[PDB]
């Protein structure tokens, strides 16, 4: 069975080389053109270049001529993708494709799994939780309690209530990219005004890239 | 296909004490439960338009076919105590 | 006898932020490095004596043969912002 | 070797029974009179009564005839001190003494380690740590950073820095008994002004009777 296996996720910093791999099996790795396709988060597909397993016949994209080099090892039937002097704009998803038994020589009918590269050279700030106090001066309507997550570089941030309790009412809003490069989101919960602090009404914010366990009530 | 129109939210929280007493301040206005993904948030300080340090986006909440919004007004804590409570204007379809 | 006298150290910290978030305030004045175990802390609010909610003891720090002291002035956060910074008077032997 | 070991510190509320113990070893616990001496904070010694391990021959103080009862267990060689209907003035330091090989029968040449007995109407409550910010507006001299521990009923509270680091400069001041029955202490460290937050300058406050692990920086 023909299948393409790639390397795991690699997290590095700009100014350091990177060489991912993508091995193909189940077919003769001498006649099928191997290439790479770049996909930025939220953008379309971007082609960089292709290689031939038999002999070195490399045709790179006009916008990726000297920005990236592609190579392969015919002895082990594995293709590589080497980088040099990475930049902050190189964070994107990369795939390895090959031609099929029918179509053109750059049809790229088959694909792999995907190797996510991210450098994003910045300052990883620790998230500071600020409990958003409800409208204690005007209890007209329904009470709303929450916490303010701010000053954090990594976008993925999970926020729960009472170790995962209180499923109904909690609505998590996506963060916004500020000018300083740090994101900020807010999560509240719609609760009756007569139920101020039922059990604890405590926030639970977790941050994996920094390993900060901050728990604060309101 | 889309979803018929709805009414956005005007949820506005005062500056939290933990950030207010410090050398910082941030106004958080929550806008959600609206279908048309087009809304511009304008801040005012006692009938005076202020647009210093404001960012607003319009993401998608969930598969409920409606979008959300969030705005943050960063300023100094001495500026908060120098005037009354700020107001959050949605300008989705009309004055709200 | 034989132990020489030492002037008491004055270290008055302003009210912290985490204690000033809600309706709470506490002034903390640290007095230490003095041999004679006799000192009374008197608080003043802009040349006005204030003795509302003040407690002071004179414990022993360690084998260093000198004693320490601590005073706490609890009041409302609105009272702190109504005047200037408070002053801590030692009255150990003279005006300090 | 003759030695007297007592029980741990007991903290209760007025209107509750209490029975502390004090075990003696290293000698024949059948002929040495065992007694108890009360020592109020700032006051002198107060004798309550004595007991005999062989037979129950109790001679109580005229001011402590029916106010306190003393008992012992000859089978395990341990003396007890049971109370009934404790009051607010019963909080004091209690010792267990025994007669020596020379002197009278009430000489009490040997003593124990001491058991701290305190009683108050207030209940236990977790302390709230407040980071005392240094003099940022006036850096003249040496910087002093610390945290404010307040609103805690139990007196024993251990405060460390960086999981026990920064031994020099830290000076822990004893707490003061407020009118509400809750204590409050403060611990600062003398650091140079040009070294604001060297590694983390994080406080570490532990409270065993409430099991509250509060770690916060400043």
């Amino acid at each position: 069975q023909m299948q393409l296996v790639q390397s795991g996720a690699e997290v590095k910093k700009p100014g350091e080389s990177l060489k991912i791999s993508c091995k193909g099996s189940g077919y003769t790795f001498s006649y099928y053109w191997i290439g790479w396709v770049r996909q930025m988060p939220g953008k379309g597909l971007e082609w960089m270049g292709i290689i031939y397993p038999g002999d070195s016949d490399t045709r790179y994209s006009p916008s990726f001529q000297g920005q990236v080099t592609i190579s392969a090892d015919k002895s082990i039937s594995t293709a590589y993708l080497h980088w040099s002097s990475l930049k902050a704009s190189d964070t994107a998803m990369y795939y390895c494709a090959r031609q099929g038994d029918l179509g053109d020589w750059i049809l790229l009918g088959y694909w792999g799994q995907g190797t996510l590269v991210t450098v994003s050279s910045a300052s990883t700030k620790g998230p500071s939780v600020f409990p958003l106090a409800p409208s204690s001066k005007s209890t007209s309507g329904t009470a709303a309690l929450g916490c303010l997550v701010k000053d954090y570089f990594p976008e993925p941030v999970t926020v729960s209530w009472n170790s995962g309790a209180l499923t109904s009412g909690v609505h998590t809003f996506p963060a916004v990219l500020q000018s300083s490069g740090l994101y900020s989101l807010s999560s509240v919960v719609t609760v009756p005004s007569s139920s101020l602090g039922t059990q604890t009404y405590i926030c639970n914010v977790n941050h994996k890239p920094s390993n900060t366990k901050v728990d604060k009530k309101v | 296909l889309g979803q018929p129109k709805a009414a956005p939210s005007v949820t506005l929280f005062p500056p939290s004490s933990e950030e207010l007493q410090a050398n910082k301040a941030t106004l958080v206005c929550l806008i959600s439960d609206f279908y048309p993904g087009a809304v511009t948030v304008a801040w005012k300080a006692d009938s005076s338009p202020v647009k210093a340090g404001v960012e607003t986006t319009t993401p998608s909440k969930q598969s409920n076919n409606k979008y959300a919004a969030s705005s943050y007004l960063s300023l100094t804590p001495e500026q908060w105590k120098s005037h009354r409570s700020y107001s959050c204007q949605v300008t989705h379809e009309g004055s709200t």
